[PDB]
This record gives structure tokens, sequence and C-alpha cells, in this order.
């Protein structure tokens, strides 16, 4: 029927004077531009079919081609940029806002999904969705007593295209915009579905990205238990953009971080911090970095939690990116922490692992670990111990490394590493 | 991962 048309029929079609025809032609066009292996995407704009297909979003009185035209501009603002561009500039974007409103739930949620890609194309469409007025009925949508009376995958597409409305920075969403959405998101928070809870992750992971005053803005709202307890989760999709989150919020101020910490978020790091899932190890080291560079009271529930030798065994073994996280906990951790703090930290064996680091062709990685030497050594001359620890360096290896580094080519390596050798190795 | 759907 309207399977397999050519683009040359399609145009036919649409420009005829009869609007089953046009319909028929529509449909064709849909059906291409859904096809599994490459989709005429260019061809079509090449046509001139989109002012077509706007037009037709809104013909109230035929609701099929209502449909098939949304489903056409939504795959078609699904490729590139420049064909995302392709539909804004038919005028799209205030059409399927009007479509929102559609008494049939399958073209409002097609235009939902058209307006999801538009927003997601990057910043400058996102906020320009936002300012033909989306938002309102995109959370009206939203607005029932219980979110499980509405279809699961209406749900899915209306969480996700909010999500995009969140996404993206330099800028990011207006403050105005977040604090509109961000009440619908808590909603979704709490929803039973995996995909509504993967996304609303992501969304408050993308609104966590930035200054402490948005970390703030999410905070503030009361979801990082709701954050912590899915970062619990058995399903990957949910625990990755849920971390994502917690890392972004420890990335604020140290009350935000406590607020992470009170949740019970460290409870759930023995298992990250071993997680099968490389990312799911190196994001977890890395949050864990940004804790260690907190308060001292947060380092000792850091240390509480038997969270340092799991750190240890993150620096010991582990992928190379997650061990140079690790190494920035370390040197974060003996920055702030107390003289008892780093002896903890030297009991838990974390000199050998640090000097086998120090063959590492990684520039940054050698000085941060070099940082962290020098801080233990403080440590061990407040305690009059610095010989004790110049044998443990020398006995696993360390102190040849440390001598070869003073051959090293960067500057404040070989710097620091003849600071070493001449103040602790005589 | 990439922000826009392709409807199959």
């Amino acid at each position: 029927g309207t399977v397999n048309w050519s683009v040359e029929d399609i145009v036919k079609g649409i420009n005829s004077n009869n609007l089953e025809s046009q319909l028929q032609a529509t449909q064709a066009a849909r059906k291409l531009l859904s096809r599994e292996k490459q989709p005429p995407i260019d061809n079509i704009i090449r046509a001139g079919l989109i002012p077509k297909f706007v037009s037709f979003l809104g013909k109230t009185d035929c609701s099929p081609i209502q449909f098939e035209s949304a489903w056409a501009l939504t795959n078609i603002a699904s490729g590139t940029s420049e064909q995302t561009k392709a539909v804004v500039d038919g005028g799209a974007i205030p059409a399927f806002i009007s479509l929102l409103a559609s008494p049939h739930a399958h073209i409002s949620e097609q235009a939902v999904w058209a307006l999801g890609n538009i927003a997601g194309d990057g910043s400058a469409f996102r906020d320009l969705v936002i300012k033909h007025g989306a938002i309102d009925p995109l959370l009206a949508l939203l607005a029932v007593p219980d979110l499980s009376t509405l279809a699961c995958g209406y749900l899915r597409n209306l969480t996700w295209t909010l999500s995009n409305l969140c996404r993206n920075k330099n800028p990011a969403p207006p403050l105005d915009a977040v604090e509109q959405i961000l009440p619908t998101l808590v909603r979704l928070l709490h929803h039973n579905d995996p995909e509504v809870l993967a996304d609303s992750c992501w969304a408050i992971s993308y609104l966590t990205d930035g200054p402490n005053e948005r970390i703030e803005m999410v905070v503030k709202k009361g979801v990082v238990p709701q954050l912590v307890k899915l970062l619990g989760a058995t399903e990957l999709p949910i625990v990755t953009p849920a971390l994502r989150a917690i890392g972004n919020i420890v990335t604020g101020t140290d009350e935000q971080t406590q607020k992470v910490i009170d949740a019970g978020a460290l409870a759930v790091f023995p298992s990250l911090l071993t997680n099968p899932k490389t990312n799911i190890q190196k994001e977890a080291t890395w949050t864990m970095s940004n804790i260690t560079a907190g308060r001292q009271d947060q380092i000792q529930q850091v240390v509480n939690h038997g969270l340092v030798p799991f750190l240890v065994g993150v620096l010991s073994k582990a992928d190379f990116k997650t061990q140079k996280e690790a190494a920035w906990a370390i040197t974060n951790y003996t920055s702030g922490g107390t003289v008892e703090q780093i002896v903890y930290l030297v009991h838990c064996g974390i000199i050998e692992p640090l000097m086998n680091l120090l063959s590492a062709k990684d520039t940054k990685i050698i000085q941060v670990i070099l940082d962290a030497i020098s801080n233990i050594f403080q440590a061990a001359e407040k305690l009059g111990e610095t010989e004790k620890l110049s044998i443990m360096i020398e006995e696993c290896g360390g102190l040849d490394k440390i001598e070869a580094l003073q051959r090293h080519e960067n500057e404040s390596v070989y710097k620091a590493s003849l600071n070493l050798i001449e103040k602790y190795f005589s | 991962f990439p922000a826009k759907k392709m409807k199959v």
C-alpha cells in the first residue's frame, strides 16, 4: 500500500489537491523514514516536504495526517543538527506544542517525541522550545493523581523529553524553567518503571552538573535519599545516572556532600568500588575522591565505613583511569586528613601500590602520587617516624622509582622527586 | 549517549 514509495511519488501525492491522497503520500514518507537501514532524510528534505508536513500538523479535521506528519517530522528531527534545523526552520515547534493538547493520545505523544528530539539537539533549540512555551503543556500532561494510570510508553517519552529539556550546558537551562520542571521530576523519580527512573536520574545528573547554585536547586528538593536508594538498584541503567548525580552533588560545598553522606551513600561504595562494570568503578572512585577532599569529619566518615581498604584495592588493581581517580582520592585524603588518618592510610597498605603506580607513563598521576608521598612524609615528620617510612618506600622499590624520576623531563616531577630524595633519603 | 530517538 504505502510501502517503499519513491520520493517522487510522495511529492506527487502531497502536491495533489486531495487531502486523502496527501495522507497516503505522507504515510508513505513516514514508512520511508522509519525503516531500519538509512532512511532518506536528506532526500525528503531536498524535496521540500517539511513545510507541507508542518501544515498537516494543523489539520484538526484529519487527525491521521496529523499523526503521520508528526511521525515523519519526528524522524527527520532525530538526525543531524542540520536536519533538526530543517525541521525547526519549517515552523514545527509551535505546531507540535499546539498538538500537545490533542485529544488523541498517540498524536500528543508524537508531539512530545518530536519536541524531545528538537530540544535534544542542543542548548539553543532547547531554549527556543522553552521560549515557545512547551513546559506548561508538557507538565500538564503529567498532572494526574497517580502516574500509573498513564501508558508506560507515554510516560517514558514524556520523561525522556523532560530530561532533554534539562540537558546540555553553555548555557545551562534557564533557572526559571528548571524550577518549573523540578517538582514533576521529583515525582517521576519515585515511579516504579525502570526507564522512567533511569531518565529521571539522568535529568537530575544534568541539573547537578554545574555551579553550587544549581546543585543547591536540586538538593533543596530533598532528592538525595532517593538518589542513594536508586544508587543501590540492581539495574545498571539506573545505578549509572544515580552515581553520576551523587558525584556531581559531592563536587559542591561540604554541606551538600554532607547531605549525601547523611543519606547513607557511603554504605553502597564497597560494592560500587568493586563493581564489575569499569565505568561504575571509575565514577565511584571519582566520587570518593570528591569526598576525601572535604572536611576531616567527612574523611573520618570514609574511614568508619571501611572504604580505605577498597581504595587500596582499586589503587592495586583496576582500569588505569580508575587507578588515577584513586590516586586523586589518596592525595586529597592526605592533603585534608589528620595525622591519625594518614597513619591509618599507611597501615592499610597504600604505600606499595602507590609506588607501583610511579612506573606509569601518565605525568599527572606521577605528580599526584608525589604530592601524596610529600603529605605522608609531613605526617611522619610530625610523628618523628620519617625513617620508617623511607624504609617502607625503599623495601618495595619505590626509592628506585623516585630517584629515577629525578631524571624525568617534566619540571615539577623531577623537582618533587629531588626534594623527596634530598629531604628523606640521605 | 545520543539525545535524539528515531521512531522505528
